[PDB]
């Protein structure tokens, strides 16, 4: 037997912040425990919120990368490529990707991105039914508006076309 | 056919729901106390069916989807751990809802918590194995129970009892109880010929409680139908496994034996 | 036939209970005594048959429980061991109504006690061997009798009447009695033709109870209910060990003789 | 006509108080005595009628409250349990208080029971069965007669005189004393004769208390109060289970024959 943990495959386009969510909620961890295991202190809990004021360096991922077993290459994917901007607030979701795959894209949160190339759709900044502004990627334990419990595939139809 | 076998005795090895008289009543008595939002503690000895009781009653009053609002539980079923503080519950409940909540503190969990109480509408609050909690944490409870006039049913053994005769306040407000049935008398032979097929699903050998197999059940189970549940389970295991037709008086006795 | 043989070698081994007027009797005045909380002590020689005729009185009222509450015991039996203090004595009513103690002091037990006794709703404390529990604890069943007004039967030897007698409240409150008969006369015949016909459940060989065979159990069991059974097992037992299949002269003679 | 019965078989089976001039003298006494502030011992024989007595002075004069101030209750009756304890005996006496145990050491426990007791203002304390209790609490019991000035008597038999003649300060501070008489004699008679009248609450049957009947009542009581309440009443069941409208020489003679 080997030293193992509950590891977690990324999707495509998921976010950094969602991926730790995900790896953090299969695990049981916390961001502090997951940065303690990683020897990088609470930067990781600084990366849920999508706070990158010292973008996350080539060893602060190399790290991550040798506990949550992903290559450094397919974490630095997740994060927006180099130059390119990024709003860490609000953060947005598009209903018909999250129902196509249950995950939060990065380019969701880019500032040049309005519009679902492949749904042609508006994405959202806010719950539709009740105007609560989405909580961290890394914080969605499930698909639904905390303050509302309204699933996140089902926002899809209130989405605007 | 092997494959066959694997399949019933993964049917047995697994715990299966079963309708009693006393789960029924139960039923009644947690249906009375919702209507009237009264307290209540459903109490009995170990191995007498609480538990299974409780989550088929849970399980009756299903959770509704609802449209305008979020969705509302009729009761709350949490099993806390123990010697586990009040966040601990607050925690759990918030949990058994569809609602979450991390960070903060206790005040704020508690807070919390009395918000999605009162917007589930929940009706009961299920504590099984009450007296896991710390004595503390029956306070919370009391305020709970009082401020949002949900029914409270402390599940547990006579432990919960000695528990909240240890202190006043909490004790003030369950002035009801419901004590759990050991089922001695000709019960016995009811829930026994009834369990032969109902539960067992295998060819009968007509024992219908014969008077050797009710003699040795009674050396045995003395009532606790959890008890006959998994001897009998276990029984037909052992028996099925060596390639025998029915139980026998043989593997009875053995697994008496090995329980006495 | 050998299975037959171990059957008929079980069976005797196995005590019965044959009802004659004794127990009728005992059971009669029982009765008379729980209809108004009336507080005896049923006295008696030794291994004369009192204990059994007070087993019967427990079974008769074969408790009846409902489907929600605590089952209604009309009749409670407890045989205090050798220097039985309070506790154990608390520990044993407890137990018998099916409720499992909880570890602390000696308050705490009785008043567990005194809960479990008012909910069950219990008639009668029939206290076997009542000559064996420590002074110290006559207070408590005082009381018991006193405030919660459970006619109790202190049951035991004549030594249980000496042991009272020093005693002061415990004499006077607890003073009817029933003193067991010696059975001698036409009615032991009866007796002992009625513990052929059922007890022995030996094959009809016209038996009868003769004049000799009467002559030696009255010079054996000297009136003893238990001695006229150890000897009637015993002898059949040993009719059938050596292929006998009916009791003759010979095994009685054995059996007396080894006896006196 | 059956329910009638019933009703007056329940009448019997309850215990009501007959006004009588020994029950006269304790009140004038106890009156006396908490006018005085004297810590008295009460001591009387068994079956005299101590412990109905006393609980007819403390249901005389109720303790009259105020609207939102704790009640001025001026006397505190209790019948501590065999060898209580100094916290058994605080238990008792804050549990007569209407203020509920707060848990805790000795210490603490007789601190609250301090300020309960100055708070309610009480005037005589009353001790019934007071031979039980260790003499660890004689000292406190003692301490406060002496520092509350609350007059503290003692109930029990005579044998509550040697165990305050075994230690010295308890002996000398409970001096006053008043034993309880035999009343036989032409008083026994008026007892008889007014306890036909209101007590058995039958239809006038003309026996007018026959002499007869009161040399039964004398050989077989002779002269207990107690002894006369069990014979009386169980005559009076007696004779309403047969139908007899009226009691009978036959029943009292079976029921003085059953007690001596
Ligand atoms: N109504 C029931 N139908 C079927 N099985 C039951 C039922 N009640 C109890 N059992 C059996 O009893 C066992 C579990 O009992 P359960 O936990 O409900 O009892 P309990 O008296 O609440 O005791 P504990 O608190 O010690 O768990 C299992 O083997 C289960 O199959
Ligand atoms: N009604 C009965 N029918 C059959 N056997 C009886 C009956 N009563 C007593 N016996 C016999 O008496 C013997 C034991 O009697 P039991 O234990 O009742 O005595 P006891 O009077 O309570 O005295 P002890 O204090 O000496 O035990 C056994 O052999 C039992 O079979
Ligand atoms: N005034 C009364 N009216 C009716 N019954 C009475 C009265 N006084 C005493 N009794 C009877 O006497 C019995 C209770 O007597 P009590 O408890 O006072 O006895 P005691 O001699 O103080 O007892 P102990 O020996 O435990 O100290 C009951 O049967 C009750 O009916
Ligand atoms: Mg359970
Ligand atoms: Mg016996
Ligand atoms: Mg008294
Ligand atoms: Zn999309
Ligand atoms: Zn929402």
């Amino acid at each position: 037997v080997k030293p193992w943990l509950f590891l977690i495959k990324p999707y495509e386009g998921e976010s950094l912040s969602h991926f730790l969510g995900r790896f953090r909620r299969a695990n049981h961890l916390s961001a502090s425990g997951l940065g303690t295991l990683a020897g990088i202190g609470a930067i990781v809990a600084r990366w849920e919120r999508f706070h990158f004021n010292p973008r996350p360096s080539q060893q602060e991922l190399e790290a991550i990368a040798s506990v949550v077993e992903v290559d450094a290459q397919r974490l630095a994917q997740m994060l927006p490529p180099a130059g390119v901007g990024m709003q860490h607030e609000p953060i947005r979701l598009c209903g018909a990707c999250y129902a196509e795959s249950p995950c939060h894209r990065i380019e969701w949160q880019y500032k040049s991105v309005w519009k679902c190339d492949r749904h042609q759709l508006k994405i959202l900044a806010k719950c539709p039914n009740c105007q609560a502004p989405f909580k961290m990627p890394a914080l969605w334990e499930d698909g639904c508006c905390h303050r509302c419990r309204m699933p996140f595939a089902e926002m899809a139809k209130l989405q605007k076309v | 056919d092997d494959e066959w076998l694997q399949a019933e005795i993964a049917r047995l090895k697994g715990k299966s729901i079963v309708p009693l008289q006393q789960v029924k009543t139960l039923h009644d008595w947690l249906d009375g106390k919702r209507k009237a939002r009264k307290s209540c503690r459903v109490v009995g000895e170990s191995r007498t069916g609480k538990t299974v009781a409780c989550d088929a009653y849970r399980y009756r009053h299903k959770p509704q989807q609802e449209a305008g609002r979020p969705p509302t539980v009729p009761v709350v079923y949490i099993r806390p751990h123990q010697k586990c503080g009040p966040k601990d519950l607050f925690k759990k409940i918030t949990e058994y809802l569809k609602y979450r909540v991390t960070k903060g503190t206790v005040s704020d969990f508690r807070d919390r918590t009395i918000e999605v109480l009162k917007g589930c509408g929940v009706e009961m609050l299920i504590i099984d194995e009450a007296d896991r909690l710390k004595p503390e944490t029956f306070a919370d409870v009391r305020d709970i129970a009082e401020d949002l006039g949900i029914a409270v049913v402390l599940v547990g053994t006579d432990r919960l009892d000695a528990v909240i005769k240890r202190d006043e306040q909490v004790l003030e407000r369950f002035r009801a109880h419901l004590r759990f049935g050991k089922l001695s008398g000709e019960d016995f032979k009811n829930t026994v010929e009834m369990w032969e097929q109902m539960v067992l699903k295998l060819p009968v050998s007509s024992n219908l409680k014969s008077k050797e197999m009710l003699r040795i059940l009674t050396s045995a189970t003395e009532g606790y139908i959890g008890r006959l549940d998994e001897i009998l389970r276990e029984a037909a295991i052992r028996s099925l496994s060596r390639g025998l037709k029915k139980i026998d008086k043989a593997v009875l006795q053995e697994v008496a034996k090995e329980y006495k």
